[PDB]
């Protein structure tokens, strides 16, 4: 599923 | 549309937000619900625990919001 | 039309489009940015945006098109 | 089958598998094909025949933490 | 990489 602000800092 | 009524019961509020999943900063995480023609909801509205958004974020999985899991 | 892996994939070298930061352009455009299809070949989907097509032309189009990398 | 379990589809344009007519051919799998993912654009799933891996390379891509693009998409200006 | 029936047996 496609996501906002799932990505790893 | 990130700062949109995402359902009924949404918790996401501009005036109010503050980071709640580990990769939140300065906006919420959202989840593209594939109902109908479609539209975006804040994950932590829909009660998903980090894990699981995570998963869904890596997966070609669909996701269906609590409102339209059921046909 | 519908693309077959989505709406987010950067379509040229130039690609502006990113799902975190990416709001309606186009008076129609509600959770996925416009695209349309060049036929050069295998045939690619491309963002209506990156082409800086105007929405007459894009709505024109909707015989066969070819991308600005292709033309 | 059920294609709504991800194994028994049509996974690319070329696809071979079939419920009908598959047979194990990689020593890890029992009733289903072996499978791995692409993250191209959305995603899917493709099966490893199908992508005319070799057992080692599908093992070694599975004990790894890289990403997979399949045959169909690798080539594609991914910037 | 993710993958389906590829564990030991
Ligand atoms: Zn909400
Ligand atoms: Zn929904
Ligand atoms: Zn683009
Ligand atoms: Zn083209
Ligand atoms: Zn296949
Ligand atoms: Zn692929």
């Amino acid at each position: 599923a496609r996501t906002k602000q799932t990505a790893r800092k | 549309g990130y700062w949109i009524t995402c359902c009924p019961t949404c918790d996401v509020d501009i005036n109010t937000w503050v980071p709640f999943y580990s990769t939140e900063l300065n906006k919420p995480a959202m989840i593209y619900c594939s109902h109908g023609d479609g539209h975006w909801v804040h994950a932590q509205c829909m009660d998903l625990e980090e894990r699981t958004l995570i998963h869904l974020s890596e997966g070609s999985n669909k996701y269906y919001c609590n409102e339209h899991v059921q046909i």
